[PDB]
């Protein structure tokens, strides 16, 4: 009678943290969480705007 | 539209491949200043998303070429210079994204699909600072010549995405030549550590 | 017309229900923006972005209800058709929490000038990703219509190399799902 | 109107998106209401043992769904209830409730009964093979 808990494929966590893959930058399990971005950096109007590279970990 | 060409590209991979991969598995199927800079800011944060803005309208796209954009003549020239030179890396964001979608598809292959991928995610990485970069407008937080700046970056890694997709086009590599394309291409960008 | 009216009209349309301002179009079976002059037209492509997933939506409904209906489609059609309907949950869920994260921009009632204020350029972000799930699915459905049973199966099977690694493994979890 | 699921009457001046999304949710009360009028009146000694357990089991999953709407409720109280959160939670709630709805008036249509109702639940459990929950 729920969505039952992504808790164990690691396809389906990874789909609810990201909210079947809705979320780019951020995972989570709380229902309730205020979606935001990640603020922009204070070197963008002196380095300009550089593509984040995913970390490879 | 780059997504028609890697598209295109998808379905040749799937067949060249077909033949190629013998394990069976089938691919899936008059304004104020501060108000002209206003509008601009409207124009650019909907060109990065590809969609014309009120004084700054796209033109169309002739081949795999950067979308072209017409502005307003009665702008500044120094602000139209500003904006034809950013505009470019709006251009590139947008073919960059659409050979990404089509391209990403299995019927070209997980190498193909794969470099697609790769270019969506940076895309929305860029997206994400473009993003940031309106709330900063938004907030009052973001000036020409601090637009300008943060765009240059932007600009050079569109610029250098965008000349990629034109020569993996030109190239139609795919597969090992695409293997032997993207070690050639990181040759060429030896100068370029990102 | 406010920005609040174009996202409750962009969350009805991910639940497929036509907003104040943005109504279905049949004939481009994509919601469209009602004519009055003050939409920009970038608004309108973000619109007809939503709208698109929206359109989505009444697909994957339409398929779900034909199925469900449908007693001939076996044991393995009835497998599949629940897959459907539980990949369809699970994007009800991400729609739901994109919904109630609007609805917290909406409380929050200040437009911040900050990076983590929801806009609709950020929204149109937030889910891009899932739009290109969404558009894979609908592009599987497509290409899996008419089929049942084993040929539900080959056609799971040959969907199970995506590229996208995430549509891979979400692909992959359908197929064990089927295969079972 | 006879043995047909509960319709309800909803104010006109609604939201025609908001009169969707209640009319969508509608036929979970309506099954709801249903089922809990099978169970009340199958719960009756006469039933026999099989029906009367029947019913039982479906009246202790009725509870189950008040506690769970009770909880909803909670939250609605506490302002933490959002339109497209209750539909997301009570969408698969809706489903099972459906679901038991449909073998509910399956049983009643063909009166089934000890051995026959034993043979309607065995096939009730092979129509449900596509459906693990």
């Amino acid at each position: 009678f729920s969505f039952g808990d992504p808790c164990g494929d690691r396809f389906e966590r990874d789909t609810r943290v990201s909210l079947f893959g809705a979320l780019v930058h951020s995972r989570t399990y709380d229902m309730d969480v205020r979606l935001g971005l990640p603020p922009v950096p204070d070197n963008a109007d002196l380095s300009g705007l550089a593509i984040k590279v995913p970390p490879s970990v | 539209s780059t997504l028609q060409q890697s598209l295109e590209l998808k379905r040749k991979m799937l067949r060249d491949k077909q033949n190629k991969k013998n394990s069976g598995q089938h691919l899936p199927i008059t304004l104020p200043l501060a108000s002209q800079e206003s509008a601009v800011v409207e124009d650019l944060l909907y060109v990065l998303v590809g969609v014309d803005g009120r004084y700054v309208s796209a033109q169309p796209l002739a081949g795999r070429q950067s979308r072209t954009f017409l502005v307003d003549p009665n702008l500044d020239l120094s602000i139209r210079e500003l904006v034809h030179r950013i505009l470019p890396v709006a251009a590139s964001y947008s073919a960059v994204t659409r050979f990404i979608e089509e391209k990403s598809s299995f019927e070209y292959g997980q190498v193909n699909h794969a470099l697609a991928a790769a270019m969506r995610t940076l895309v929305k990485e860029h997206l994400i600072l473009v993003s940031q970069l309106e709330q900063l407008h938004r907030q009052g937080l973001l000036s020409l010549q601090k637009l300008w700046f943060y765009i240059q970056p932007a600009m050079r890694t569109m610029d250098i995405l965008a000349s990629l997709a034109t020569s993996v086009d030109k190239g139609e590599c795919l597969g090992g030549s695409t293997l032997s394309l993207l070690h050639d291409r990181s040759f060429s960008y030896t100068g370029d550590s990102q | 017309i406010t920005e609040a009216a174009l996202v409750r009209d962009i969350l009805y349309v991910f639940q497929g229900i036509d907003g104040k301002n943005i109504k279905m179009n049949n004939t481009e079976n994509c919601y469209k923006v009602e004519g009055k002059a003050n939409l920009s037209r970038s608004l309108r492509d973000t619109a007809v972005r939503l709208s698109e997933l929206g359109w989505l939506h009444n697909k994957i409904r339409r398929y779900t209800d034909q199925r469900s209906l449908d007693r001939s489609f076996g044991l393995v059609g009835q497998s599949f058709c629940a897959a459907l309907h539980q990949e369809l949950r699970e994007y009800y869920r991400l729609l739901s929490v994109l919904h109630s994260q609007l609805q917290l921009e909406d409380d929050q009632g200040v437009n911040l000038g900050l990076e983590s204020s929801l806009t609709l350029r950020r929204l149109l972000v937030w889910t891009y990703d899932p739009k290109i799930r969404l558009k894979t699915l609908a592009a599987l459905v497509d290409h899996c219509q008419g089929r049942k049973g084993g040929e539900l199966a080959s056609a799971v099977h040959a969907y199970t190399k995506t590229g996208d690694p995430y549509m891979r493994s979400l692909v992959q979890h359908i197929l064990s799902l089927v295969s079972h």
